[PDB]
RNA sequence: AGAGUGUAGCUUAAAAGCACCCAACUUACACUUAGGAGAUUCAAUUGACGCUCUGA
């Protein structure tokens, strides 16, 4: 059924009173492109250290899987093979407090 | 009746199976670079073109860039783009440095060698 | 007086000109030319060059295409070549920089609008 | 690294104000749900 | 022209491709079409997340052939995005798991449920 | 030639306390919330704050503060629960709580004849014996426990040959779900490490390049 | 211990071009625009500092 809750409330129209006013000053939004300018950085860094450590598990997992081919030529076929339980597959996000 | 290319066909070596996995032109001015670089090259067909045609300096200019774009006040005026770069210093600079290959540039194309020397 | 490549009229760029400024906007640095329709370069105006790359925060923004284009409308006053054509595609004709490109070649001296050739 | 999809904003423009309310279903796991009315604390019975 | 040399420069349909069981027959063995259920009380986290996923995706060359989502329950409200995956390897399948487990900001719910 | 078969686990513990935030991180939470209430539009707790008192004060010249405070209160009454079992104890590594932001690795000392090594939970397979089925036997035979687990694939992670008669060791990639861990203080050598101990655990090229398929996040 | 060696992720590039990241439109992706960080491993073609493989 093409029912989908993206539209907009209706409430949010008369009322637009309350924040009419944007004013900031110059070494405020001078803080805002340097922090612009370290956030680009330190998120490009941090996929670095993603793309490094997913290229270094890739060539341990193929490494793994061509030394697993030439010791066992029996085991491939089924080291390849899926597991159906993968279906029901769940997993909740963190907390901060223990139960 | 066909006869065999005689040179390479372009567009030969992408032709492949699987084109669906192959990373992709999401834009247009990709392909405008890349067919101008092939336009540029020569082939083997008729074209328009056939019947129509040292580490201290670098050590120095590092320094230079490092110790520009340290100031403050250079990269509050480049983001508010209020920076302004003073002319005279750039043209005497290009005096110095790359000012003989331009020159050329222009004996060449304003018709000078072809009749002083051949 | 002289011929004009008139045709082209399906493909982009239309030849019909004289002098073409050419802008080539990189990951790292903007580049000018000022080129034949034979594909001869003539002036050239690069970022990829110390004298304009020192004086320069960074070689891709607003101010370096501004400085740029007053560094290659003062090379062109000089060089003789006074009208040029400026083909832009929409999405960055419409863009700040190219504006402000097109503003100082205008303040330069250097009408970017070439005259009709006389038949 | 699961702080990378929590540096968040509203991507649309009609919107009110969301403030973050710690939140607990049964369990004693307090979560920071953006909600109306400000509350600090939440209990599902 | 079709008898000189250059026949078929300009052809290009065979560029073009302008047109679900598992593709599991002996060796490559490949996941069909899947649906990855993100569960969240904030919008904000669930398409934020939604956006990291579809920006792995696309980055690693996985096909998705829609990026829906689907309408919200009274209860609180629950906020609920789609992200449909096709074409893994199963040790990509076993990366992009551990990936998608260990980038859960906030109390996120995963399913690797497929389609029906 | 004799191939002594070999196979291991490594035992991966989920995340169930989020990481701590960088101060920088801090700062553009401050920065997106205050972007945020700038791009909002008239919430209706701020029409029934200002508003009502504008009208109070009408009134006056002719309640937000009571539930802002009982919601302070409240927030005062439950106390959240400590993210930080890990510097008190600083000593149970056997214990599933060592720590709480980051992944957690089954780790057992092995007693041998010719060697005495600190090594990632190991087995002896079988041909007829499935490797995921090799794995499963690992976990519930050698820890004495009750955990329930969850494995991805059937694909490995990084095998390493040593020899002194060939030998091999075959290392896996497991994922607790939750377990029954009862008799914590085992008569093994289980330690939980996240990332660096394992360092000064486990020294030789065939364990100190254990953590190149570990997820460091 | 020996061999292969070496420009940011990639280059039969000579300090470049494709890559990469946020900011804005897009449910989302993508485009575009605004910005950003980048390197010839150190000494005189050669030696030694870093990586991979082959040994114990």
């Amino acid at each position: 059924i093409p029912i989908e809750d993206f539209i907009t409330p209706l409430k949010f129209l008369d009322k637009a009173r309350e924040r009419p006013q944007v004013e900031l000053t110059f070494e405020e939004t001078e803080r805002r492109a340097l922090l612009l300018k370290k956030w680009s950085l330190y998120k490009q860094q941090e996929r670095k250290m993603e793309r490094d450590t997913i290229r270094a598990m890739l060539e341990a997992q193929q490494e793994a899987l061509e030394e697993l081919q030439l010791e066992s030529p029996k085991l491939h076929a089924e080291a390849i093979k899926r597991d159906p339980n993968l279906f029901p597959f769940e997993k909740e996000g963190p907390h901060y407090t223990p139960p | 009746r066909r006869t065999p290319p005689l040179g390479p066909m372009p567009n030969s070596d992408i032709d492949l199976s699987n084109l669906e996995r192959l990373e992709k032109y999401r834009s247009f001015d990709r392909y405008r670079r890349r067919a101008e670089q092939e336009a540029q090259a020569p082939h083997w067909w008729r074209t328009y073109r056939e019947y129509f045609g040292r580490t201290q300096q670098l050590l120095e200019r590092k320094q230079a860039i490092q110790e520009l774009r340290a100031n403050v006040e250079e990269e509050r005026a480049a983001r508010l783009r209020t920076a302004s770069v003073p002319l005279d210093a750039v043209r005497a600079e290009w005096e110095r440095t790359c000012g003989p290959y331009h020159k050329q540039r222009l004996a060449e194309y304003y018709g000078l060698y072809r009749d002083l020397f051949h | 007086v002289a011929r004009k490549e008139r045709g082209w009229r399906t493909v982009f760029p239309s030849r019909e000109f004289w002098h073409r400024l050419r802008v080539i906007r990189t990951q790292h640095h903007v580049e000018a030319l000022v080129e034949h329709q034979n594909g001869k370069v003539v002036v050239s105006a690069s970022t990829r060059e110390w004298a304009i790359k020192k004086h320069l925060y960074s070689t891709r923004n607003v101010v370096a295409c501004e400085s740029i284009g007053r560094v290659l409308a003062q090379r062109c006053l000089e060089a003789g070549i006074n009208f040029m054509v400026y083909q832009p595609t929409p999405w960055e004709a419409a863009s700040d920089s190219m504006k402000r490109l097109q503003s100082a070649m205008t303040e330069g001296g250097v009408v970017l609008r070439e005259p009709q050739r006389i038949y | 690294d699961s702080s990378r999809a929590s540096l968040t904003r509203v991507h649309r423009q009609a919107y009110a104000r969301l403030y973050p309310v710690l939140l607990v279903k049964q369990d004693g796991s307090t979560i920071h749900i953006r909600y109306r009315e400000p509350r600090r604390m939440l209990a599902m019975p | 022209y079709k008898t000189k040399p250059t026949h078929g420069i300009g052809k290009y349909k065979h560029l073009i491709k302008a047109e679900v069981r598992a593709i599991n027959l002996g060796t490559d063995y490949e996941y069909g079409v899947l649906n990855i259920h993100l569960t969240a009380y904030d919008m904000t986290l669930a398409e934020s997340y939604a956006q990291y996923v579809h920006n792995l995706c696309n980055s690693l060359s996985i096909k998705v052939e829609e990026s829906y989502a689907m309408p919200t329950k009274t209860i609180l409200t629950t906020h609920e995005r789609v992200v449909q995956i096709s074409g893994l390897s199963a040790t990509f399948a076993e990366i992009f798991l551990e990936i998608i487990q260990s980038s859960l900001p906030e109390g996120v719910r995963l399913s690797v449920k497929e389609h029906t | 030639s004799p191939w002594r078969l070999l196979g291991a686990l490594c035992l991966q513990r989920p995340p169930v306390v989020s990481k701590p935030l960088t101060p920088l991180q801090e700062e553009m939470a401050s920065l997106l919330q205050q972007i945020e209430i700038e791009r909002s539009l008239y919430s209706d707790h701020e029409l029934r704050a200002l508003d009502e008192n504008q009208r109070l004060a009408k009134k006056k010249a002719d309640l937000a503060q009571d539930l802002e405070d009982m919601w302070e209160q409240k927030f005062l009454q439950f106390k959240l629960g400590a993210r930080i079992t890990e510097a008190d104890e600083k000593n149970d590594r056997t214990s599933l709580n060592r720590k709480l932001d980051r992944n957690l690795v089954l780790l057992v000392r092995e007693k041998f004849g010719d060697q005495d090594v600190w090594i990632l939970p190991q087995a002896e397979w079988q041909p007829g014996e499935t490797l995921r089925g090799t794995a499963e036997r690992t976990l519930a035979t050698l820890s004495e426990n009750n955990m329930e687990a969850k494995f991805l694939g059937n694909a490995p992670c990084g095998h390493y040959t040593f020899k002194f008669l060939g030998a091999k060791v075959f290392f896996f990639k497991a994922l607790l779900l939750t377990g029954d861990f009862s008799q914590a203080g085992n008569k093994g050598h289980h330690v939980w490490v996240t990332k660096d101990e394992l360092g000064d655990y486990l020294k030789p090229k065939y364990l100190a390049q254990v953590r190149r398929f570990v997820s460091d996040l």
